[PDB]
């Protein structure tokens, strides 16, 4: 989508593996604010927006 | 013919079937903790 309509998805009932994303090397910038990748596979949310 | 409109959804969840007389069914149904 174009920034002034950016698409929000959300993700619910079901498990968020974020190893995935984190050992990927297709991308240029993963910056968390609040949280660490590395505690991220453990922790559980109510919902996800993407 | 049971609604008219949907609009934000928070949880779907689709499952295997649950189902003179000839049957019965006893249900429960509580709300605890969520
Ligand atoms: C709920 O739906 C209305 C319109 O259908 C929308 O304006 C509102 O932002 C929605 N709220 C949430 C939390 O999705």
């Amino acid at each position: 989508a174009s920034v002034y309509a950016w698409n929000r998805k959300r993700i619910s009932n079901c498990v968020a593996d974020y190893s995935v994303l984190y050992n990927s090397a297709s991308f240029s910038t993963f910056k968390c604010y609040g949280v660490s990748p590395t505690k991220l596979n453990d922790l559980c949310f109510t919902n996800v927006y993407a | 013919r049971v609604y008219s409109s949907a609009n934000n959804c928070t949880f779907e969840y689709v499952s295997q079937p649950f189902l003179n007389f000839k049957n019965l069914r006893e249900f429960v149904f509580k709300n605890i903790d969520g």
